[PDB]
């Protein structure tokens, strides 16, 4: 029952450049029977988060703290 | 121009006072096709400054509560107890639909952010708050009980109630503490 | 906007009560009803009125006195002047 | 598979003024694959139940025998 | 059609990264986001540049001569100068 | 009519060459409103001659393959190594949404015909693919991205990326092997 | 008024003999859009008199049964064997879509009240039932086979099939109990 | 209303055949289909004709008197001129 | 993670006009996490598929090689 912090753990890519905190569904029973996912990314100005995607996942993107240049490719 | 993006100007006020403020973020599937699977999901943002707290009130959905800034006392009222959690930047909770609670944000320096995922489900998309409290917003649901019903159930005089429960107190859902 | 749905239902017709709405009915004869609920899982009932599984009154002293305008004391007390719980009166 | 009845199980709620029986998916089988609650409501004339609501199930309420004086509220 | 969606957020903005779609984003200044991903059960990323990951990468030699216009040696080659991963710079 | 029946000529062509071709069967719930159950899943045919390889591409579903014919090599790419398959008549397979794969067709006597199933989620319905190759029909989904952003990604000079990467090299998806 | 709440006149007839009857609630999200949750549901009335049975048949949906009043014999029917089940006033029972079944009323004296509360999947509030028998309402399903068809599957010459399963006998789906 | 949809398929050709339905089909020539279930689990075959698993056989004799036009004993013998099941032939 | 074959298993139903495979979710765990069923009908020219029906499963058939002579019933 007891909450959460989303730095509690390793981050699942830490670079030089920055760094990506995950929680995922099979690693907490609350975020299981929501079947959803929390990530707390942080760069360094200048850096660049190249270029992926997710496979079954659709991340809500909330910029807390600065301006970010986002690219996103789609097929329409 | 661009279906996915979100601006913060497309979330609209639920309620703002000199003390703080809700937002709730417009429908994902409202203007583009393209976000069907995200229609039962709303994103809501709570703001409020030192030593204040959103009054009591439970939602109709599930709320996955994330702390973007700051510290805050969330108490989880239950039909046999409550639960008190101090919740720190980056802490995530998830308010169970239902569960009638009441935020407070305990520092006298910074404000506090907080960001609420809500998952829908009675009715798919929206997202509703009862709170107990009466204010110039709404008055308490108990008040809309017709007046022998109230006298029953509380079994007490009806302008006792209108006196103790009913009345309009405070102005906003957000008080200052004293 | 805030709204009261009130009726008296008779043999055969049916009310549906949506999660979280606030609800509650007196028996104009004896009653005996049935209550198909959907979305039942970890499902549970929370008391406005009435000594047990009141939630009003688990709302501590202090927060109270800012919830409600009443005086501290006055919610606490008026909110057990029903030793009954769950099911009540209707005779003023 | 076999069947069950309503009133297998002592009432949740057996006051002096009614009783309510109720019978959850978390104690029976049948209703668990459906995500379906049953609950069998019985009051005196003049009795009252008190303002509540549920958390997550939407009831649908049969009156079968007798009159009923409900008060339901909503927020639209 | 192919389409690209560019834009710098700030503070408070949102966008949502439907799963599959390739993206890609530069700090303008030091950056902190959030992300509710959903239907999140078995998720994983998959990277199209960088060391780590890297699925280009693991295209074979043979059939990544058919894949891109580049000579088997070449896009294998490309796809190692750089050896940081997840994370680059942005200096021409 | 029927509206439960479905002719070969309810197939679109996606892509067809003198190799091979994929074909689309339209949504159950197009011109009827008794197959709202089977709203969310698509069936495709996936037809090619021997010795052709269908390109480098993932698609936003998760696919039943079915071979109705013949026999193939179906390669699933994982990002930590890769995973053959040596695809037989009768053979059925599900690729996880999401994970690069080509198939090819070995046999130089005998053409290949595959059924996928697709069963849909990010936007019910609706299947696309992504190739990571560029050609007539559209250029590899790299080449959308910003100059600068290609320059960093992959730490190298634009036209080179231009030169191994992003340019036409075949004319469509399905290819003859060498 | 209000959308929550439905009258017995909301109820349409399926049919309606001097034996019984079965009634349909119509679907809860027709007049208003608060109850979208609602939609798959659906709940019907069995009303029958004594010595009566209801014929056999099968639905598409799964069904709660709920014995209101009254006592009831529901026979379910398997592919390899029969189910007798002595229903009795409060006692539920689901009864699994496609299972052929078929409801008695034994007791001379008092009249019996049914709750079935349908969960439908095929085609999302909607409910059908598929009677093996023909009447003035409409004609086994079996006698929709074509001429040829039947002959093979029975293995019988068509006017003896005709005979002894297509022709009408009963005047509706609630018959007396001889 | 009753409806028959019929209709002979060719390669490549499709029919959904929704649950509950009956269904059958005849071979004009030697036959090889596929089927994609959906919404199969605990999904379950009934035939109405042929000696294994034929429904329209478990009916007891003192109802089927009353569901059919026959005479008790008139379709349990109809519905056993066929000793073959699921699969029979087509020649009159 | 392997495939599988239609005809790995024995047929339901294997006659002397015709033979039906069939590989359901309990049996298989990639098609349990799709709900899907598969099976696979083979024919000799005259049979008959007796008139029956499934009960929960709604399927999606695909004439691979032959011509068949399907009847349907339904009920608008």
């Amino acid at each position: 029952d007891k909450p959460f912090n989303l730095r509690s753990r390793d981050p699942i890519y830490s670079n030089n450049y920055g760094k990506l905190y995950e929680i995922t569904p099979e690693k907490n029973s609350q975020l299981r029977d929501l079947d959803i996912l929390l990530n707390c990314l942080q760069m360094n100005e200048g850096a660049l988060f190249v270029p992926h995607y997710n496979s079954r996942a659709t991340v809500i993107l909330v910029a807390n703290e600065g301006r970010a240049e986002v690219e996103l490719v789609g097929l329409e | 121009n661009n279906p996915y993006l979100f601006r913060s100007n497309k979330f609209l006020t639920l309620f703002k006072n000199q003390h703080g403020s809700l937002r709730l973020l417009q429908r994902f599937n409202e203007d583009t096709e393209k976000l069907e699977n995200l229609r039962d999901y709303r994103v809501l943002e709570y703001c409020s400054k030192p030593n204040t707290l959103l009054l009591p009130h439970h939602s109709d959905s599930d709320l996955l509560v994330l702390v973007l800034e700051g510290q805050a006392i969330l108490v989880l009222v239950n039909p046999d107890g409550r639960d008190t959690y101090k919740l720190d930047q980056g802490d995530a909770i998830k308010i169970q639909a239902g569960t009638p609670f009441y935020l407070i944000n305990p520092d006298n320096n910074q404000n506090l952010r907080i960001l609420k995922f809500a998952i829908t489900f009675r009715r798919p998309g929206t997202v509703e708050d009862f709170f107990l409290s009466s204010t110039k917003r709404l008055p308490s649901y108990l008040s809309a009980f017709s007046k022998n019903f109230l006298e029953a159930s509380y079994d007490s005089p009806y302008d006792e109630i209108e006196q103790t429960l009913l009345q309009e107190e405070q102005e906003g859902v957000i008080v200052k503490m004293p | 906007q805030l709204r009261r749905y009130a009726a008296t239902l008779s043999e055969g017709d049916i009310i549906v009560i949506p999660s979280s709405f606030p609800v509650a009915l007196k028996a104009a004869s004896d009653l005996n009803m049935v209550g198909i609920g959907v979305n039942a899982e970890n499902n549970e009932r929370n008391f406005l009125a009435g000594h047990k599984e009141n939630v009003i009154r688990q709302i501590p002293r202090q927060v109270s006195d800012l919830t409600f305008p009443g005086s501290g004391e006055e919610v606490e007390e008026l909110l057990e002047n029903q030793k009954e719980s769950y099911f009540v009166d209707g005779q003023p």
